[PDB]
């Protein structure tokens, strides 16, 4: 098997949010 | 493209309250001198004290 990578920006929408639901909105960027 | 996403403010935005006291202190440069309660000249400044 060969895998290939790339690099990418991912982007978050905004708000005031507490530290623990910032850090699901970067697994959920990831996961889309 | 014109308009901004703030944090939710209960208040509904609180602004500023004056003091007067014409009988007392002398008018700050540029008061005129009046009987008129809405433009007595004003000595002090601060918030509204709601949070």
């Amino acid at each position: 098997d060969i895998l290939k990578y790339e690099w990418f920006e991912f982007i978050l929408p905004e708000g005031n949010f507490s530290a623990t639901m910032t850090i699901d909105l970067m697994n959920n960027a990831i996961i889309d | 493209s014109w308009t901004l996403l703030t944090t939710s403010d209960v208040t509904c935005g609180v602004e500023q309250v004056y003091w007067s006291l014409p009988d007392m202190m002398q008018d700050p440069v540029t008061f005129r001198s009046t009987r008129q309660v809405s433009n007595y000249p004003v000595v002090g400044a601060e918030l509204m004290p709601v949070f």
